[PDB]
């Protein structure tokens, strides 16, 4: 029914183009990426148990052109393995054609593409942040709700060669086995705080070292000592996570128990940031590739 | 700080 190979080739057709040049997809075109992803987000686990070779990426926020430079350089799809944390709408100029290409790749390899959600992955969020605006603009309102019926399928954690531990925000006071995140039940909005919430909103915070508030207004910090005791727990090395605005691209913190991701270089025009991508090779070795500001 | 929902 539908050309997903199609799909792919106008949305990498751009590639050099000057940035900011909109793909123009029929507004069921956008619809089957939804509900054939969404099928297949349902079909495989919420905690995804993935193995090595894999490319980590964090925050996208709609810098269309800056996820073409991310797949330059870590090879487009099928040449590697991607795992993305979540974040790919808002903020940005063009959430649609970055959802759309994520989308596709997924559908496309969907054992070798995977895409965690993240707390813009939410209704509320996305409504104010600017993806109900440029589905407004470009679109209609009904497409930005068929997004979030798709968005409410996304999984929630992976855990990469029973190693590293992945997600969009961090840990719950919450969460005391893998068992838990594993029959939160889809499709799911996040209604109210607790462990979903709290996987997609909560931060690491050096000044803190058990359990903290948090200056979003929702979910918690966690110190040091929380992700020791996480970690030793479950036999895990490393958490990956995203979700936080970081200079360099990546940061360690907790001692380099965790490290942040952020994919996004120069977010909203604004900060000078460069972007990270984390490559775990076939041998659980880690490197970063930065993508300049 | 560009508004703390998130620099
Ligand atoms: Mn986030
Ligand atoms: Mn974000």
């Amino acid at each position: 029914k539908l050309n997903i190979d199609s799909i792919i080739q106008r949305l990498l057709e751009v590639r050099g183009s000057k940035p900011g040049k909109n793909v123009q997809l029929q507004e069921n075109e956008i619809r089957g990426l939804c509900l054939k992803s969404r099928e297949i987000f349902l079909s495989q686990p919420i905690l995804l148990e993935l193995e090595a070779p894999l490319k980590i990426c964090g925050d996208i926020h709609g810098q269309y052109y800056d996820l073409l430079r991310l797949f330059e350089y870590g090879g487009f799809p099928p040449e590697s393995n991607y795992l993305f944390l979540g974040d790919y709408v808002d903020r940005g100029k063009q959430s649609l054609e970055t959802i759309c290409l994520l989308l596709a790749y997924k559908i496309k390899y969907p054992e070798n593409f995977f895409l965690l959600r993240g707390n813009h992955e939410c209704a509320s969020i996305n409504r104010i942040y600017g993806f109900y605006d440029e589905c407004k603009r470009r679109y209609n309102i009904k497409l930005w709700k068929t997004f979030t019926d798709c968005f409410n399928c996304l999984p929630i954690a992976a855990i990469v060669d029973e190693k590293i531990f992945c997600c969009h925000g961090g840990l719950s006071p919450d969460l005391q086995s893998m068992e838990q995140i594993r029959r939160i039940m889809r499709p799911t909005d996040v209604p109210d705080q607790g462990l979903l919430c709290d996987l997609l909103w909560s931060d690491p915070d050096k000044d803190v070292l058990g359990w903290g508030e948090n200056d979003r207004g929702v979910s918690f910090t966690f110190g040091a000592e929380v992700v020791a005791k996480f970690l030793h727990k479950h036999d895990l090395d490393l958490i990956c996570r995203a979700h936080q605005v970081v200079e360099d691209g990546y940061e360690f913190f907790a001692k380099r128990q965790l490290v942040t991701l952020f994919s996004a270089p120069n977010y909203c025009g604004e900060f000078d940031n460069a972007g990270a991508m984390m490559s775990v090779d076939e041998t659980l070795m880690c490197s970063f590739q930065i993508l300049k500001p | 700080x560009l508004x703390a929902x998130x620099a």
